[PDB]
């Protein structure tokens, strides 16, 4: 009647890359967090770019978009800065965004590779990720470009921009006991990462007191979150959505009472 | 109490016609002591049958074996009367067709009763003493154990 | 045109990887060697930088407008 | 259609007398068997005599009290073999009219479709004899018609 | 013209069959997309060793109010009427419709789709106008999900 | 030029609540939740736990259209447990049962991390 | 043209003594061109 | 004509049920009195559908024959094909 008792394991912690197990779990559980892994996962972003001057054969809203889709390192701050629309603040404020000026000028023969690593920030805990780096704009001798950009804070629904996975992978009862999918040639599929049987067997036999579990996971972070730290703050959105639904909930109880 | 058919059957056949459908088979049946044949069709992934097994067939209205109804509607907690649950295989669905041997002079002389399981047919040729209990567009239950 | 940032299915970071595509093409190694060097075990990345074609180099032969 | 139900012009110049040449409307129309048409003459009269010369048949098919009025009341037997001559003549009309024997023809509202709902609603018994006399029947489809 | 096509006719086709069986998480889900549900789980057509929902209950539970209905389906062989089986039909084959309630057959084209006689049509000319609506309604939801 | 903004997929303006309370006529005790402005993500679970719970019949969710961001949740229960309760038990385990997994990869990171 | 039909459409169906309809295949002409006026005329064809 | 010698189909069909249902409706949209009480709704179709159900529409029909003689029907005496 209650919650069950999960188990979680590691077999690779790379600075880019996490498979974890997780045993003794619902299915619906696992595939919600695995969806909060990439939709409501909090990041910082670029949402709001000013074009002060911009010469280049790359037009305004191609720059924009580019901008918009650099990934920023929020490894820490993340949760200090909170969201736009609920600042206080008006338009916006150093507490609330995090903004960014990129200046840069051609006057050589040799084309211009204006790169991520020209946008300066003014907080350093806000940087794009150099610490090969990204392309933006090739600019040819005369070319300009200067903007400023601001940096909000956000989730995978409102834009992909926002999406802090490189690829999520999800992976339950790797040889097939369960008969979830039904194989018309059982021998012409490969097997999985994760199987359990020898060259002759094809399918695990059936299982009819069975249940979805033993989850394996292979998150991949795109590099502005640490892809251990992703999976934590996933489960803490998670905690507060469930509590705030909480909240709501005792609240329209009580009310109706 | 409540029970419509009483009899031990035997299989001879799994599939006639063929392996028409991946999950469900149509056994062939018949028994030794009042000799009635019979055909069924039982899921295979959650129940596993062969050739030459012995079972014993139970039909009955209700499965609290008190002759009261049961209406008809899913109750997972209101398993109190102690319900038919020391068979290990339970069906429930309903009649369709009650026809028999008649030539409008004598009265069933031979009753062969239709049964449909959302699906899965039987059938039952047999005497009539043995089958009157059936009426049509009425809701009864199949009951399945191994023998040894 | 100019190569993406991310990949469209899934968005790994595809941009900071176009130069390098190119001086690994240039050190006489094959498409499939130089994919695996970059790390884009996935096809959906493969395919991103496979079958782009960049135009920007046609696109600065021209004369700038301003100065 | 005007409202004498006869199909007219813009001018009032008759096309039909009534829609379809019956007055009925397209929309409920449906497939419907006769199985009259095609069974032979010896078929006819063993599925549409009522016979009673035997009597063992129609004391299973109804109850006690409506066989010993059948088998008396010899009113009653003029009147199902009328009924018998009237669909003999009834089915030489069917022959004369259709030929080729098409038993497809289109019909209103599908006889045996109310038939097996008025079966399957009131959850009569096929097994068990009916309490339905036949001039029951006679007279109904009579002030029925 | 009316008719069910494209993708909730071949859905309704797997759907309909013997070998499909629904666990209580998915009947459990395939009860929300109704709109005339009165409210009751059906009782299973498995219960021991696990309660399994066979998916002709969960489209009797479509059906709306008594609709009865013979129609065959596409690859109904054509020796198994005059032989044996006709009404146990090894290939399911032969679909009944009794009581509002799905009893043998695999829906397919001539069932549900535009053909004279079809389930849809004698859903029209008995329930009504609006109970079909629903009906087309309820299909198109529980089907595709 | 029809195009909605993103932010009223989660955004609340002023006008609806977050959680309605139906209450259904066809059945007893049953309930009838009308989770607002959220998707799949918490329907799947809360029919997932409300099913592990052995004493509630009827508790599944559907989305009415996948534009309109919003879920309805259908709870019946035994006549001596109410819906809205059985709810709020299935949210308040299913908080330990974040907790507890939060702490776990907490210390699995941490054993990892030498 | 000379062909025995297979479809029951132009094909002979008659009553007989017991009431059953029969299918009997008789033969039929088929032409180019019409004179039918001519034709029911002539000996020996059906003027039905 | 009189109430004598007076022929026509005496089912309503859905021609004038339409007609008859839009016109009274309309007749509420420009504040007529409402024939039946009504219980907390305010569109004019509901109204004049749930009043046509209890048969007190205060209109009647003129049918016009094809010979050019009218003919006057009340709604109370038609019935409801529905
Ligand atoms: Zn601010
Ligand atoms: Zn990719």
């Amino acid at each position: 009647p209650y919650a069950n008792q999960p188990t979680v394991r590691i077999t690779e912690l790379t600075d880019e890359n996490v498979k974890f197990i997780i045993e003794n779990t619902d299915l619906a559980v696992a595939n919600s967090i695995r969806r909060v892994f990439i939709a409501e996962v909090p990041i910082i972003a670029i949402d709001w770019v000013q074009i002060d001057a911009n010469s280049s054969v790359l037009h305004d809203e191609f720059i924009a978009h580019r901008l918009g889709l650099i990934p920023l390192t929020s490894d820490d701050i993340v949760d200090k800065l909170q969201y736009s629309r609920d600042c206080t603040c008006e338009e916006f404020c150093p507490e609330c965004s995090v903004e960014f000026t990129l200046d840069v000028r051609c006057n050589e023969d040799q084309t211009r590779h204006v790169t991520s690593r020209d946008l300066i920030s003014n907080s350093p805990r806000v940087i794009p990720v150099t610490s090969d780096d990204i392309l933006i704009v090739k600019l040819r001798k005369g070319q300009e470009l200067r903007l400023r950009a601001y940096a909000k804070k956000g989730f995978g629904k409102e834009h992909a921009k926002w999406n802090p996975t490189a690829g999520v992978a999800f992976e339950y009862d790797p040889d097939n006991a369960l008969r979830h999918t039904v194989y018309p040639k059982p021998e012409e599929w490969p097997k999985s990462e994760y199987s359990e049987l020898d060259e002759d067997e094809s399918q695990a036999p059936y299982d009819p007191n069975g249940k979805p579990e033993r989850f394996y996971y292979n998150v991949e972070s795109c590099g502005s979150l640490r892809p251990e730290t992703i999976v934590l703050s996933a489960l803490s959105g998670l905690k507060k959505k469930l509590s705030d639904l909480q909240t709501q909930l005792s609240h329209e109880i009580q009310s109706d009472v | 109490a409540g029970i419509l058919f009483e009899d031990i059957f035997d299989v001879k056949d799994i599939d006639p016609e063929g392996k028409k459908f991946d999950r469900v088979s149509r056994l062939h049946c018949e028994s030794e002591s009042f000799k009635m044949d019979l055909i069924l069709d039982v899921n295979i992934q959650i129940y596993p049958v062969d050739l030459g097994d012995k079972f014993r067939l139970v039909i009955a209205s209700t499965l609290y074996e008190d002759g009261t109804l049961d209406d008809g509607e899913y109750n997972p907690t209101d398993d109190r009367p102690s319900r038919a649950d020391q068979f290990e295989y339970v069906m429930y669905g309903k009649v369709y067709r009650i026809e028999g041997d008649e030539t409008s002079t004598e009265a069933a002389t031979r009753l062969s009763a239709y049964v449909s399981y959302g699906g899965l047919l039987m059938r039952l040729q047999g005497d009539a003493n043995n089958l009157h209990g059936f009426e049509v567009d009425s809701r009864v239950y199949l009951l399945m154990k191994k023998l040894a | 045109m100019i190569i993406p940032v991310r990949c469209f299915t899934c968005g790994k970071i595809v941009g900071n990887k176009w130069e390098a595509y190119l001086g690994l093409l240039q050190a006489e190694y094959t498409e499939g060697d130089a994919l695996d060097a970059l790390g884009l075990k996935r096809y959906c990345c493969r395919r991103m930088l496979l079958a782009h074609v960049d135009l920007i180099e046609k696109l600065l032969n021209y004369a700038p407008l301003e100065k | 259609v005007k409202y004498d139900a006869t199909v007219r012009n813009s001018i009032n110049q008759v096309v039909q007398l009534r829609y379809g040449e019956d007055g009925l409307a397209g929309e409920s129309v449906e497939f419907q068997n006769l199985a009259t048409l095609k069974p032979s003459n010896k078929a006819f009269e063993k599925k549409f005599r009522f016979d009673y010369t035997n009597e063992r048949a129609l004391r299973r098919t109804l109850q006690e009290d409506l066989v010993k009025d059948v088998l008396s009341n010899a009113h009653i037997q003029n009147e199902l073999e009328r009924e018998f001559e009237r669909m003999r003549e009834d089915r030489e009309v069917l022959r004369v009219i259709f030929p080729t024997g098409d038993s497809k023809v289109v019909l209103p509202c599908n006889l045996l479709r109310m038939i097996w709902n008025a079966q399957k609603i009131f959850h009569i018994n096929p097994r068990l004899p009916s309490d339905l006399h036949p001039i029951k029947v006679v007279e109904g489809v009579k002030e029925l018609s | 013209v009316m008719g069910i096509v494209q993708d909730t006719l071949t859905a309704v086709r797997k759907f309909t069959k013997r070998d499909v069986f629904l666990e209580r998480g998915e009947v459990m889900n395939l009860l929300m997309f109704l709109s005339t549900w009165d409210g009751k789980v059906p009782q299973p057509a498995i219960l021991k060793p696990r309660p399994l929902w066979t998916g002709k209950q969960i489209f009797s539970l479509i059906i709306p109010g008594h609709i009865n209905c013979i129609r065959t389906h596409s690859t109904h062989p054509d020796d198994e009427d005059s032989g044996p089986y006709k009404h146990i039909s090894p290939g399911d084959t032969k679909v009944v419709v009794e009581n509002g309630e799905l009893i043998m057959g695999i829906l397919c084209k001539k069932s549900l789709g535009t053909s004279a006689g079809s389930l849809v049509h004698i859903s029209y000319l008995e329930m009504g106008h609006d109970i079909t609506r629903l009906f087309y309604s309820n299909i198109q939801t529980v089907i595709n999900n | 030029m029809n195009a909605p903004p993103a932010f009223e997929s989660f955004l609340l303006f002023e006008g609806e609540k977050k959680i309605t309370i139906n209450k259904d006529t066809k059945v007893p005790n049953a309930c009838l939740f009308t989770i607002n402005k959220e998707d799949h993500t918490l329907g799947n679970i809360i029919k997932s736990q409300l099913l592990k719970d052995p004493q509630v019949l009827f508790a599944g969710y559907k989305v009415p259209h996948p534009l309109e961001h919003k879920i309805i949740i259908r709870v019946q229960t035994t006549p001596d447990y109410s819906p809205q309760e059985a709810f709020t038990n299935a949210i308040t385990d299913l908080i330990s049962e974040l907790s507890l997994l939060e702490e776990r990869f907490r210390v699995a990171i941490k054993d990892k991390q030498e | 043209y000379m062909h025995l039909p297979q479809t029951d459409n132009k094909k002979k169906i008659i009553i007989t003594e017991d009431g059953e309809f029969k299918a009997l295949q008789e033969w039929i002409l088929e032409t180019d061109g019409v004179s039918l006026m001519r034709v029911l005329s002539e000996k020996d064809v059906d003027p039905v | 004509q009189a109430n004598q010698k007076r022929i026509t189909t005496p089912y309503m069909t859905k021609y004038e049920r339409a007609r008859v249902l839009g016109t009274r409706a309309l007749q509420i949209a420009m504040c007529a009195p409402v024939m039946v009480e009504l219980e907390g709704e305010t569109d004019p179709l509901l109204i004049a559908m749930k009043e046509l159900k209890a048969r007190k529409i205060p209109i009647i029909i003129r049918r016009y024959l094809p010979d050019g003689s009218y003919e006057d029907w009340g709604v109370d005496e038609l019935i409801i094909s529905d």
